[PDB]
């Protein structure tokens, strides 16, 4: 019974619009706990808009924003789960134009 | 022609009672990404304690003689061209 961890999260980053953006997070939790990347409650999925993926192995979350657009803008949530407790960090994501 | 992209998670290497860390993480990109280190948002400048090396893919920020200040987030950037990849790893000095 190990309960979830995210390693590391930056509460800020910043990116020009028109450029690609990954975003990496590494965690631990036993059983694998299950990744939730979020928009203001609401649970993002890979492939969104043709412009967003997320990518999860069993240590490592990647958030990736490819042509990176004003309105992406905004705080993204990790959430991990399993069932000996949950961990949640958000990134303030900022864009440049 | 590709953004770059953490091939695996970036890692911070401590002994038990030791004096001495290591980060590290391999990064690939095309064209051959830029990569520094942040923490409290300023950049890490290599000098007498912060020591920064590059071997292939591979990045490294050694830190010599800790000190309890030296604790927190550490942020790799890499970037290039077409985009930036970031990942962050704590470190924290006993």
């Amino acid at each position: 019974g190990i309960p979830p961890k995210i390693e590391a999260l930056p509460s800020d980053i910043s990116i020009d619009e028109g450029k690609v953006l990954t975003v990496a997070c590494a965690f631990t939790g036993e059983p694998t706990p299950e990744v939730t990347w979020s928009c203001g409650g609401r649970k993002i999925h890979s492939q969104e808009q043709g412009r967003f993926h997320i990518e999860n192995t069993d240590d490592l979350t990647t958030l990736i924003i490819m042509d990176v657009q004003k309105q992406d803008g905004g705080l993204y949530t990790l959430s991990l789960g399993n069932e000996f407790g949950s961990d949640s960090a958000t990134v303030n994501i900022h864009i440049r134009s | 022609s590709s953004a770059p992209r953490f091939l695996t998670r970036p890692k911070a290497f401590v002994v038990s009672v030791g004096k001495d860390a290591t980060l590290s993480c391999q990064i690939v990109g095309n064209p051959t990404p830029q990569v520094s280190w942040e923490k409290d948002q300023q950049p890490v400048a290599a000098g007498a304690r912060f020591r920064l090396a590059q071997d292939g893919d591979l990045y490294r920020l050694t830190i010599l003689d800790l000190a309890l200040g030296d604790s927190g987030q550490y942020v790799c950037r890499a970037r290039n061209a077409i985009g930036e990849a970031f990942a962050a790893v704590g470190l924290q000095v006993d």
